[PDB]
RNA sequence: GAAUGCCGGCAUGAGUAACGAUAAAGAGGGUGAGAAUCCCUCUCGCCGUAAGCCCAAGGGUUCCUACGCAAUGGUCGUCAG
RNA sequence: CGAUGUCGGCUCGUCGCAUCCUGGGGCUGAAGAAGGUCCCAAGGGUUGGGCUGUUCGCCCAUUAAAGCGGCACGCGAGCUGGGUUCAGAACGUCGUGAGACAGUUCGGUCUCUAUCCGCCACGGGCGCAGGAGGCUUGAGGGGGGCUCUUCCUAGUACGAGAGGACCGGAAGGGACGCACCUCUGGUUUCCCAGCUGUCCCUCCAGGGGCAUAAGCUGGGUAGCCAUGUGCGGAAGGGAUAACCGCUGAAAGCAUCUAAGCGGGAAGCCCGCCCCAAGAUGAGGCCUCCCACGGCAGCCGGUAAGGACCCGGGAAGACCACCCGGUGGAUGGGCCGGGGGUGUAAGCGCCGCGAGGCGUUGAGCCGACCGGUCCCAAUCGUCCGAGGUCU
């Protein structure tokens, strides 16, 4: 998590005075890579940084599986 | 907009506060030297048809 | 701290080591000292000046006698010029020579009620767009409920110009004793006719 | 701003303000006195005092000038047979404005008359 | 108008 | 004060009397003063005279040329005392003041446009002839 | 006077045609260049098989502009189009030739292959 | 004494917004207690596939003349549907 | 919940400092140059673009830097309305269906008049123990406060080399600000010319109306202006922050400290520019008038003065301000110059004619610099001290 940075922001679409006002929307980098996962799936923060944050590893993960099979 | 409006009546104190500016100046007036009659200085004297010592129209 | 009262002649330009010069005309001379402000009795130094002869048919009682106290024909402007003590009791454009830097108050260009754009330089509102008759409009003057107000010195429309301005640091181009004409390399404040102060400067 | 600037308006537009110095010179070349406003007496001394200086010329350049304005040959030929001997010696001043002291009741407005000069 | 929802 | 009167006095010390007079549309050969990097050479710049703005000893007049493929225009101050000297090199004869119009003309077309000006072509040979 | 999105024809043999300003090379934010600033562009025209193509982000120096440009004598220059000759980093031209007339202000600032190689200098 | 109560009267906003197409006015003469506003004359401007003329609907004396100006006329009024 | 309008943008700012840059520092695994890290510091500054409704983020090109936050996620009786957030329509999906969706897609009415506080400007009143005309002191406010590049020192110190200073001294910029209009460049509603159609005067010639609230076109003074010109940021004095010391105990040594003294920042106080004595703490100076008549009061008539009225004004919404009022150049005219336009009409000549040439830089000609009493500022009216007490 120290080469991991989370953005928080507005999301998009439907929602009313919820989706004007709530920073519902996660970014997550993997710095040294760039790589990054967006996600507003739901309308929390939480359970969005969570899916976001599963997704970046297992990308991260693939990335390394795939490069050791090259090897 | 959003069509401003008075939020409290005016008081009878405040609305002629107000009005402590309005009182009528009453008209400058000067005798017309031919006739004595009383004038508006710098005009044609409407009364005799004098300005400026001679006669200028009829009255 | 030599200082003269002046006329604003107009605008021109002379040619000085192949250059062009833009350069303000001053009628500046010549000044009667009419009164002397003395520590001892004022309380400050500075030498009343005078400037451009006056019909004496026009100069009430009050007047006449303040120029009758110094022994100087009635004069139209009296201005101060502090923290100066010439010695004779005449002060003429030859208290400047060609490349001393002046300073020069004028009364600027009166605007009159003037709008947000030409007084504050404010961008004002777009023309198409949908912009709805805001276009020379200053915004937003605030905040909301804190702090619920506006603050003193809040840059708004109104008059503009017509007040005291001192451009500093400008150049002497050319002294003409004879005709008390002093030529100032730039900008004076103010309408030709109008009159002005010329101080030594203040830079260094 | 207006720094400088010479010429009223009169709440007139271009040929409106035109006309209106027109139609209020030919009045005054016929009448010899009109009554009008204040403002409008003040703008027709100039507008009138030109056009009896070229009558005062007399050349055919000069009634083919004032004709543009006027445009009556009868009322030019009063102009300059008759109105334009009267001043051969005046130099300029041909008209004089003096302004009368009663209102007019439904407007408030100042009056006052232009005539030409003796 | 422009609305609360 | 004469307030004019003391520019017109502060100007005079700089006016030029020297120089020949020409109108919009002669063709004018500006011989000018240009400082190159260190010395002082006379650079020629001939070219139509398009245009005379005047204001007394404020006077400019702008002189356009084509030059290697570009037009080139270039403003003069008619009393500098970079000008050393101008020469007429031609005549037109213009029905304006100011000859913008020729900036959008064939070369043809300008020379329609401002033919030899035969009346001051002829003042000018007549001229000279004062032995 | 040239900003971004000027396009300024191209006063040397690169193949470069036109160019359009990208940057104003002055400090910060100038808002203008005008002549002996250079400036960066993108090629927006060329010809076939020249140094440069259609699309590289080069320099170039700003040598005719269509504002006329004032001189302290009192005088002004004014040219019928804007051009720039393209440059390298250090500053000197990388065509062979110099197309048309260029400002004298070339000189004073550190231009002279430029100048050298214009036909003439005005 | 309260019901965004009911009926009426009178305030505040205020001498404020506005006085209904930016086709446009000016002078002279007359009338009258009173005239920017009514009548007459000359000048100017506007419409002219109309902003002119004639029908049909609808309206219902608004038509013409004399006498009038409290109210109606977004001002005035001697004028007027 | 008898309504606290909700994203983003625009505009306008203001504050915080956990400081992005610039200033000052200590430590460095700091040779130099360049960094790292932390401390002081909020004065000023903190670019333009591509994508997307976006906030956010990525990217391009720069930069000294491209700071993060608060102000109802600042600001819709300031604007916008792309998104959100009605009714229409469609897709995917769910539902037997009517219909549904922090799913998508195209569309979809944002309210002329500010009463009070506040803010920007401008007056009226009264006060400032006599009444007046001038000139001023500056308590206290406000404005401003940025920075880069190159060159010299010096290719020196340092470094094997590449690379490359401190200190000090020049020059040139970017942005911002105030003023200005000589130049450059605009505008310039009638200042000039040209042109069409039509109607008209008067047939030709010459003109006038209308084609916009200039018919169109080419130009264009003053003025107002920026794209144009001048000038500003300081210098300098003082007190400080972190930090570095001198002398020096307690505590025989040591210690920047306990006594005392010094150095030290773009910051702080002063300095600069502007406002300012309603500064009711109502200041100062110079000059003027002056103990008038009638029972700290009232009433009269005057004083020095002031106002009214008028001609005006790069002053101005009204007001105010400034100038002038026949002892006068204030506006209008007239004259001379400037300036614009660019060779009027009429005539003569050449051409069958459209036209051309000459008379001719002619004629016309706003505002600019001036002169000139030709025209108008006639003639006047009113207000205005006699100074309380200790
Ligand atoms: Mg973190
Ligand atoms: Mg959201
Ligand atoms: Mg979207
Ligand atoms: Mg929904
Ligand atoms: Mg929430
Ligand atoms: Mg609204
Ligand atoms: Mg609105
Ligand atoms: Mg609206
Ligand atoms: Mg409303
Ligand atoms: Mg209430
Ligand atoms: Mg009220
Ligand atoms: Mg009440
Ligand atoms: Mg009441
Ligand atoms: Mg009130
Ligand atoms: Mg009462
Ligand atoms: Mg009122
Ligand atoms: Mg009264
Ligand atoms: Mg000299
Ligand atoms: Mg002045
Ligand atoms: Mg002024
Ligand atoms: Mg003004
Ligand atoms: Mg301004
Ligand atoms: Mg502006
Ligand atoms: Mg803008
Ligand atoms: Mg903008
Ligand atoms: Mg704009
Ligand atoms: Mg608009
Ligand atoms: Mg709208
Ligand atoms: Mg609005
Ligand atoms: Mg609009
Ligand atoms: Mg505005
Ligand atoms: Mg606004
Ligand atoms: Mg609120
Ligand atoms: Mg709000
Ligand atoms: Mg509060
Ligand atoms: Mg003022
Ligand atoms: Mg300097
Ligand atoms: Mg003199
Ligand atoms: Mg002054
Ligand atoms: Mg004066
Ligand atoms: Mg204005
Ligand atoms: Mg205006
Ligand atoms: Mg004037
Ligand atoms: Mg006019
Ligand atoms: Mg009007
Ligand atoms: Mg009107
Ligand atoms: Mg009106
Ligand atoms: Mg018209
Ligand atoms: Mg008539
Ligand atoms: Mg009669
Ligand atoms: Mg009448
Ligand atoms: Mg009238
Ligand atoms: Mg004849
Ligand atoms: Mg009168
Ligand atoms: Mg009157
Ligand atoms: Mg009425
Ligand atoms: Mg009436
Ligand atoms: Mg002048
Ligand atoms: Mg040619
Ligand atoms: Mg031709
Ligand atoms: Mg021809
Ligand atoms: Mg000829
Ligand atoms: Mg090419
Ligand atoms: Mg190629
Ligand atoms: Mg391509
Ligand atoms: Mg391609
Ligand atoms: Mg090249
Ligand atoms: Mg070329
Ligand atoms: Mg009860
Ligand atoms: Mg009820
Ligand atoms: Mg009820
Ligand atoms: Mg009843
Ligand atoms: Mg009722
Ligand atoms: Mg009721
Ligand atoms: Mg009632
Ligand atoms: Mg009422
Ligand atoms: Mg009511
Ligand atoms: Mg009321
Ligand atoms: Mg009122
Ligand atoms: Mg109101
Ligand atoms: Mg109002
Ligand atoms: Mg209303
Ligand atoms: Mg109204
Ligand atoms: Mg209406
Ligand atoms: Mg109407
Ligand atoms: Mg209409
Ligand atoms: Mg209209
Ligand atoms: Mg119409
Ligand atoms: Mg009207
Ligand atoms: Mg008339
Ligand atoms: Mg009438
Ligand atoms: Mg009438
Ligand atoms: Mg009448
Ligand atoms: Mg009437
Ligand atoms: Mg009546
Ligand atoms: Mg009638
Ligand atoms: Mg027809
Ligand atoms: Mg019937
Ligand atoms: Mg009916
Ligand atoms: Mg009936
Ligand atoms: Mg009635
Ligand atoms: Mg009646
Ligand atoms: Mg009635
Ligand atoms: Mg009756
Ligand atoms: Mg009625
Ligand atoms: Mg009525
Ligand atoms: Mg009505
Ligand atoms: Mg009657
Ligand atoms: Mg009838
Ligand atoms: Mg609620
Ligand atoms: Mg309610
Ligand atoms: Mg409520
Ligand atoms: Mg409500
Ligand atoms: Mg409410
Ligand atoms: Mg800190
Ligand atoms: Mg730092
Ligand atoms: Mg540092
Ligand atoms: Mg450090
Ligand atoms: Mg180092
Ligand atoms: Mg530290
Ligand atoms: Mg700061
Ligand atoms: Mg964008
Ligand atoms: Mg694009
Ligand atoms: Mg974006
Ligand atoms: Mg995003
Ligand atoms: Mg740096
Ligand atoms: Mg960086
Ligand atoms: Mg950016
Ligand atoms: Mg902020
Ligand atoms: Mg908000
Ligand atoms: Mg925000
Ligand atoms: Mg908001
Ligand atoms: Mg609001
Ligand atoms: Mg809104
Ligand atoms: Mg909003
Ligand atoms: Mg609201
Ligand atoms: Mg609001
Ligand atoms: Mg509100
Ligand atoms: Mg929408
Ligand atoms: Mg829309
Ligand atoms: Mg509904
Ligand atoms: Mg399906
Ligand atoms: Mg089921
Ligand atoms: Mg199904
Ligand atoms: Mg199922
Ligand atoms: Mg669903
Ligand atoms: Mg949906
Ligand atoms: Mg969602
Ligand atoms: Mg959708
Ligand atoms: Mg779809
Ligand atoms: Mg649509
Ligand atoms: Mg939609
Ligand atoms: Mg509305
Ligand atoms: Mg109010
Ligand atoms: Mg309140
Ligand atoms: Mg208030
Ligand atoms: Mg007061
Ligand atoms: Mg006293
Ligand atoms: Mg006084
Ligand atoms: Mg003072
Ligand atoms: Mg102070
Ligand atoms: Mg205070
Ligand atoms: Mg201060
Ligand atoms: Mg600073
Ligand atoms: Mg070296
Ligand atoms: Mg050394
Ligand atoms: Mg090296
Ligand atoms: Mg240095
Ligand atoms: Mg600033
Ligand atoms: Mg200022
Ligand atoms: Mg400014
Ligand atoms: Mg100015
Ligand atoms: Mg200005
Ligand atoms: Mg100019
Ligand atoms: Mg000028
Ligand atoms: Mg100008
Ligand atoms: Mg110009
Ligand atoms: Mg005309
Ligand atoms: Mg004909
Ligand atoms: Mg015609
Ligand atoms: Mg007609
Ligand atoms: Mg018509
Ligand atoms: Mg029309
Ligand atoms: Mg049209
Ligand atoms: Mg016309
Ligand atoms: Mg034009
Ligand atoms: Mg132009
Ligand atoms: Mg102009
Ligand atoms: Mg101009
Ligand atoms: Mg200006
Ligand atoms: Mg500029
Ligand atoms: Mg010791
Ligand atoms: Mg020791
Ligand atoms: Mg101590
Ligand atoms: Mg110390
Ligand atoms: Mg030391
Ligand atoms: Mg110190
Ligand atoms: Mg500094
Ligand atoms: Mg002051
Ligand atoms: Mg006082
Ligand atoms: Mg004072
Ligand atoms: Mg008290
Ligand atoms: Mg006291
Ligand atoms: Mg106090
Ligand atoms: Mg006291
Ligand atoms: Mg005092
Ligand atoms: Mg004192
Ligand atoms: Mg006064
Ligand atoms: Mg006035
Ligand atoms: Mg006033
Ligand atoms: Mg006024
Ligand atoms: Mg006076
Ligand atoms: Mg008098
Ligand atoms: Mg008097
Ligand atoms: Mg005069
Ligand atoms: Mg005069
Ligand atoms: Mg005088
Ligand atoms: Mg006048
Ligand atoms: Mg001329
Ligand atoms: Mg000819
Ligand atoms: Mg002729
Ligand atoms: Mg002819
Ligand atoms: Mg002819
Ligand atoms: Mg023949
Ligand atoms: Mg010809
Ligand atoms: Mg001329
Ligand atoms: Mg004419
Ligand atoms: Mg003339
Ligand atoms: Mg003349
Ligand atoms: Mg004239
Ligand atoms: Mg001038
Ligand atoms: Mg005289
Ligand atoms: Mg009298
Ligand atoms: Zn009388």
């Amino acid at each position: 998590m120290d080469e991991i940075r989370i953005d928080v922001m507005r999301a998009s679409g439907p929602g009313g005075s919820g989706v004007n006002t709530t920073d519902s929307a996660v970014r997550v980098v993997h710095l040294p890579t760039g790589i990054m996962v967006t996600c507003q799936d739901s309308r929390s923060q939480i359970k969005n940084r969570e899916k976001a944050l599963m997704i970046l590893r297992s990308r991260l993960l693939e990335m390394k599986r795939a490069e050791e099979a090259e090897r | 907009a959003k069509h401003p409006v008075p939020k409290k009546k005016t008081s009878k104190a405040r609305r002629d506060a107000r009005r402590s500016h309005h009182a009528l100046t009453p008209p400058t007036l000067v005798p017309c030297p031919e006739c004595k009659a009383m004038k508006p200085p710098h005009t044609v004297c409407p009364e005799c048809g004098y300005y400026a010592g001679r006669k200028v129209l009829e009255v | 701290m030599k200082g003269i009262l002046g006329v604003k002649v107009g605008m021109t330009r002379i040619f000085r080591d192949d250059r062009a010069v833009p350069v303000t005309v001053i009628l500046a001379g010549p000044c009667p000292v009419v009164q002397r402000r003395t520590p001892e009795k004022d309380g400050y130094t500075a030498v009343q000046l005078g400037f451009l002869p006056q019909n004496p048919k026009r100069v009430n009682r009050p007047l006449k006698g303040h120029f009758a106290k110094a022994g100087v024909e009635p004069v139209r402007i009296l201005r101060e010029i502090r923290d100066f003590n010439p010695e004779g009791d005449t002060v003429t454009v030859e208290i400047f020579k060609p490349g001393e830097r002046v300073d020069v108050t004028g009364t600027s260009k009166g605007r009159g009620f003037a709008g947000v754009m030409k007084r504050w330089n404010f961008a004002g509102g777009p023309d198409s767009h949908g912009a709805h008759k805001i276009h020379r409009h200053p915004g937003s003057i605030g905040n909301r409920k804190t702090p619920g107000r506006v603050y003193k010195g809040k840059k708004m429309a109104g008059h503009y110009g017509a007040e005291r301005v001192t451009v500093m640091n400008l150049e002497v181009v050319d002294v003409i004793p004879e005709e008390n004409l002093l030529l100032v390399k730039g900008a004076v404040p103010g309408p030709n006719g109008g009159l002005v102060i010329v101080r030594e400067t203040k830079k260094a | 701003m207006r720094h400088l600037k010479s010429g009223r308006k009169l709440n007139r537009h271009s040929s409106h303000r035109l006309a209106l110095y027109r139609n209020q010179a030919k009045s005054l070349l016929t009448h010899g006195r009109i009554t009008t406003t204040v403002p409008k007496a003040k703008e027709l001394r100039g507008f009138v005092d030109h056009l009896i200086h070229l009558a005062k010329r007399g050349d055919l350049h000069a009634r083919r000038l004032v004709l543009r304005d006027l445009q009556d040959v009868k009322l030019v030929r009063k102009l300059f047979d008759e109105i334009a001997p009267r001043y051969r010696d005046r130099q300029g001043g041909y008209t004089r404005v003096l302004k009368l002291a009663e209102r007019r009741r439904g407007d408030g407005a100042p009056l006052a008359l232009v005539e030409l000069v003796e | 108008a422009a609305a609360k929802c | 004060m004469n307030r004019g009167a003391l520019i017109k006095l502060v100007e005079s010390r700089y006016v030029r009397t020297d120089l020949p007079e020409f109108r919009p549309g002669d063709t004018v050969r500006v011989s000018y003063k240009v400082k190159e990097g260190n010395r002082t050479r006379i650079q020629d710049f001939e070219g139509i005279v398009i245009r005379i703005r005047r204001n007394g000893f404020n006077t400019t007049f702008t002189v356009r040329k084509v030059s290697y493929g570009v037009g080139v225009e270039r403003i003069f101050p008619l009393h500098s005392p970079l000008i050393q000297k101008i020469d007429i090199v031609q005549r037109g004869r213009a029905r304006r003041a100011k000859l913008y119009f020729i900036r959008n003309l064939s070369d043809r077309e300008i020379r329609r446009k401002l033919r030899a000006d035969r009346k001051r072509i002829d003042q000018d040979r007549a001229a000279e002839r004062a032995a | 006077m040239i900003q971004p999105q000027t396009y300024l024809e191209v006063a040397d043999n690169t193949g470069a045609r036109k160019i359009m300003c990208i940057r104003v090379l002055k400090g910060s934010n100038a808002k203008y260049a005008t002549v002996g600033d250079v400036i960066v562009a993108s090629v927006k025209e060329a010809i076939p098989r020249g140094a440069v193509k259609e699309g590289d982000v080069v320099k170039a120096v700003v040598v005719r502009t269509k504002k006329e440009i004032k001189r302290p004598d009192g005088s002004a220059i004014r040219f019928d189009d804007n051009a720039a000759v393209i440059i390298n980093n250090q500053l000197e031209p990388r065509g062979t030739r110099v197309f048309g007339p260029v400002a004298r202000e070339l000189r004073e600032k550190g231009f002279m292959k430029i100048v050298s190689l214009a036909p003439e200098v005005l």
